[PDB]
RNA sequence: UUGUGGCAGCCAAGCGUUCAUAGCGACGUUGCUUUUUGAUCCUUCGAUGUCGGCUCUUCCUAUCAUUGCGAAGCAGAAUUCACCAAGUGUUGGAUUGUUCACCCACCAAUAGGGAACGUGAGCUGGGUUUAGACCGUCGUGAGACAGGUUAGUUUUACCCUACUGAUGACAGUGUCGCGAUAGUAAUUCAACCUAGUACGAGAGGAACCGUUGAUUCACACAAUUGGUCAUCGCGCUUGGUUGAAAAGCCAGUGGCGCGAAGCUACCGUGUGCCGGAUUAUGACUGAACGCCUCUAAGUCAGAAUCCAAGCUAGCAUGCGACG
RNA sequence: GGUGAACAGCCUCUGGCCAAUGGAACAAUGUAGGCAAGGGAAGUCGGCAAAACGGAUCCGUAACUUCGGGAAAAGGAUUG
């Protein structure tokens, strides 16, 4: 599948929304996919689906737990081509459990290693990079 | 080869190395070192320092 | 009394003691099981760890996502010239284990490799091997010379090879006083590990008659020592809050009340580094022989004529002029260290093991600073 | 000790749309366990630091998941009962001092326990558990409270041993070796292909091989990226100071920017292993018993198992070959 | 004396000292003092400890109020 990247976002990293769907930031609660391990928290990654609520936004999008997918990261990670590779914040996306996106534009660049592994939001995606 | 060049310094970039930037507006800045990452951050002008590709050609030296 | 939440043990009780290796030298603890019908070769050489640097190449994998595409990976450079063969050593199987019955050593002896049996050359009389050389220029020293090569063809189970390192080749090294060693020999009879052994003695082996191109190989040596190392970096165990009192970095209960005992089981603080090691499947991206092309670091894609040597040299070694060795990924050892080759004891069959290696760039930019120029010249012609 | 707490048996009236025993099991009855409590008062009152959490290790099996199987009211998918099995794993949080509990979320799973109810010269001190103080009930009062509340000192190792490392004598001195014994380590998941296939009226809906990845752990290493500055390396700068300029110095590292080198991060990179004997179980041959029968004699296949190999040590007051 | 609102802190002159056993080296663990990518209380009984703020000039300042306050509220801009 993909490979391995410097985690960036643990859990309570407050991201903000990359869609037009009225969520202005997102809270990540937890990450699809982690077995964990004594006192480490759950982290996640350009392309990681995570959990989160909706702390600023409007009313019927807040109060729910929901699945989003990350798709910039500040945190540089290296690109096996060697480069390291980083973005100026942190953002995602609303989707659902399998993938389709609750909005349906994306505002900003995406993550190549995102677009690649949700065409859905590939699909929404301005530049791919 | 297929090299590449420092959106700050001018200098060229060799395969393996380098720290590509993505900022909001979308325009990707690759830079040669950290040296030129920090200075870019810190919102120095490459035009004002000495070293860089852009202060020679804007100096004719 | 059960633990409350469970977490992996820290540390590996496989590596105990922890303590100094009682070796400089890494030891080949095994050999390659033998093979009769392969023909007679060696299986293992001493190297010198120069340094590390980048490569860049095109990966042919189908199905992976990295398939018709570059990948950047760091590669460690090992100086290896040719081994010189000085002996022949045979065993024999017992019932307590392996035995050396006898063994023949060359006429000739290199200042070098007979500073390998003194602790203080230059005022002793360099009387070794004096007598020994005698036993070559009389019938009946020669006689007995033979007779000893008779004896391990006719009782032998396994031959070795006395090999003794080039040490003065390599200046960077201000070592004079080579290191030697055993290496087995593989394949043919006894008859045939002989002849292949004392044919070739006072002679070089180059590192292309062992090690081939795209083989997976075992590299032994010790680690780089670090002194006396508390609990936290030792053993990797976690810190205590920052309000303890009496220091944060220890391991807070060292054991129950019973056994009224401190088990071997848990961490403590006491030498950390220069430990024995054997490290498997390091694959070998290029061979570099003195004289060819592909000694130097120009590549089909990239022809820039450069050596493998950093501009500035290997930091902490020298220049790289003989023989050397381009292995995947890092060594054991600092810079210096004289490792361990042996050939692999598994089957390689994985598609690893068989990939094919097409380097297209090799970085010689400096390791001191921030390099940027691959050459001297490329520098000296930017600016002026 | 085992009433009580927990686990487990036997019989079989009934349930299980019909069918005592697939899965259960009433009325009865036999046990085991010692993480509960009760009962007792044997040890300790010239003192064995008294809850919980944190940290770390080890051990058990009454097995939650992971491996291999047997049964079903097992079509498939899922689920349930049982066996061999303790090799590996069993998490992040809201509230509570809590053990316990209970929700949120992930997960293959979030099993259950012991080690002086492990662990205070390891911490912490939230609770409880002195002296200050408030409330409520009780008391004529001093005061009481297995009621609630708030503030309240956590001492010592340099000894012996254990453990971890470090020298070291005992056939002259040195080099190369052998290898008894002791340790040991790898782990689990996912995506694609198989496949919308098997199975099935449909609804639904697998798996082996193959491929590519990732988790937990372990061992290294520093080419790149990141971190680190007193390179006091270069630059700038506040205050002072040497008449000034130049050059400096002081403000314990004056401060800021960049900063090689070294060290170092799942925050960076690489690597992590092949035979044999078997368990459960399914079988072969084949009597006892003209048939039958995995068993009696003799054979087979077989696992996250065990033993090897491999890896670490090897003063084993062991040994070999040479100078 | 200088800086400055300043008997603040910091440097200097008069005057006074360099009296605190020395030498070598720079392991663990300490103690005192720093800095740390991405995240930002998830830690913990509890933000304990640390960090952030901070001078001055201009502007602007809510609830509530015993009309005295709150108020340097909050929120902005500037500074050689
Ligand atoms: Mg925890
Ligand atoms: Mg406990
Ligand atoms: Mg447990
Ligand atoms: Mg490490
Ligand atoms: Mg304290
Ligand atoms: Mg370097
Ligand atoms: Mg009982
Ligand atoms: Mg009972
Ligand atoms: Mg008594
Ligand atoms: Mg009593
Ligand atoms: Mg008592
Ligand atoms: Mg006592
Ligand atoms: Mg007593
Ligand atoms: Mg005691
Ligand atoms: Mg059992
Ligand atoms: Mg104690
Ligand atoms: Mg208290
Ligand atoms: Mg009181
Ligand atoms: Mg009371
Ligand atoms: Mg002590
Ligand atoms: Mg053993
Ligand atoms: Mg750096
Ligand atoms: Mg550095
Ligand atoms: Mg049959
Ligand atoms: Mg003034
Ligand atoms: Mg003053
Ligand atoms: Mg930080
Ligand atoms: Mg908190
Ligand atoms: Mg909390
Ligand atoms: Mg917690
Ligand atoms: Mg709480
Ligand atoms: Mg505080
Ligand atoms: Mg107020």
């Amino acid at each position: 599948n993909k490979f391995r990247m410097s985690l960036g976002l643990p859990v309570a990293a407050t991201v903000n929304c990359a869609d037009n769907t009225g969520a202005k930031n997102l809270y990540i609660i937890s990450v699809k996919g982690i077995k964990g391990r004594l006192n480490r928290l759950p982290s996640a990654c350009v392309g990681d689906m995570v959990m989160a609520t909706v702390k600023k936004g409007k009313p019927d999008l807040r109060k729910k737990v929901m699945p989003a997918v990350i798709v910039r990261q500040r945190k540089p990670w290296r690109r096996k081509d060697g480069v390291f590779m980083y973005f100026e914040d942190n953002a995602g996306v609303i989707v659902n459990p399998k993938g389709e996106m609750k909005g349906s534009a994306i505002t900003g660049p995406i993550g190549k290693e995102c677009a690649d592994l949700w065409p859905r939001i590939a699909s929404a995606a301005n530049a791919i990079v | 080869l297929k090299t590449e060049l420092c959106r700050f310094s001018g200098q060229k970039i060799y395969p393996g190395k380098g720290i590509r930037f993505i900022r909001s507006d979308s325009q990707v800045f690759l830079f040669a070192n950290s040296k030129c990452k920090r200075y870019f951050h810190n919102r120095l002008k490459p035009a004002k320092l000495c070293w860089t590709a852009m202060y020679r050609k804007q100096h004719k030296k | 009394s059960h633990r409350k939440f469970e977490h992996p043990r820290h540390g590996s009780l496989g590596f105990l003691p922890r303590k100094r290796c009682s070796r400089h030298r890494g030891k080949v603890k095994s050999f390659p099981k033998d093979d009769q019908q392969k023909p007679c070769h060696l299986t293992a050489f001493l190297g010198y760890k120069a340094g590390m640097t980048h490569i860049v190449r095109e990966v042919e994998k189908p199905g992976s996502k990295l398939h018709k595409k570059e990948t950047c990976e760091a590669v460690t450079i090992i100086e290896t010239p040719p081994l010189v063969i000085v002996g022949l050593v045979a065993y024999v199987k017992t019932p307590r284990g392996l035995r050396t019955l006898n063994s023949v050593w060359a006429q000739h002896l290199s200042e070098d490799v007979r500073r390998r049996f003194y602790k203080n050359w230059c005022k002793s009389k360099k009387k070794a091997f004096t007598k020994y050389a005698l036993k070559y220029d009389s019938d009946s020293g020669k006689k007995e010379i033979q007779l000893q090569l008779e004896k391990m063809k006719k009782y032998a189970t396994i031959v070795r090879v006395i090999a003794h390192t080039q040490i003065r080749k390599m200046k960077g090294l201000k070592q004079k006083k080579a290191h030697l060693m055993e290496i087995q020999i593989n394949g043919g009879t006894i008859a045939d590990k002989v002849d292949y052994g004392y044919k070739f003695f006072e002679k070089e082996v180059p590192v292309e008659a062992v090690f081939q191109k795209d083989e997976m190989v075992d590299i032994i040596g010790v680690t780089k020592g670090k002194g006396y190392e508390g609990v936290v970096t030792r053993w990797g165990v976690t810190r205590l809050p920052r309000k303890t009192h009496r220091g944060l970095r220890k391991v807070a209960c060292i054991g129950a009340w019973h056994p009224a005992r401190v088990s071997y089981t848990v961490a403590r603080a006491g030498q950390n580094g220069y430990h024995h090691r054997t490290e498997m499947n390091k694959k070998i991206y290029k061979m570099g022989k003195s004289g060819q092309e592909s000694h130097e670091a120009c590549t089909e894609f990239d022809r820039t004529e450069k050596d493998i040597t950093p501009m500035g040299g290997f930091p902490h070694y020298g220049v790289v002029k003989g023989d050397y060795l381009m292995i995947k990924g890092c060594c054991v050892g600092p810079k210096k260290r004289v490792v361990t080759l042996r050939q692999s004891l598994l089957k390689q069959t994985s598609r690893l093991a068989l990939e094919e290696i097409k380097l297209k760039f090799i970085d010689t930019s400096s390791k001191f600073g921030h390099g940027r120029f691959q050459t001297t010249d490329e520098k000296q012609k930017f600016y002026g």
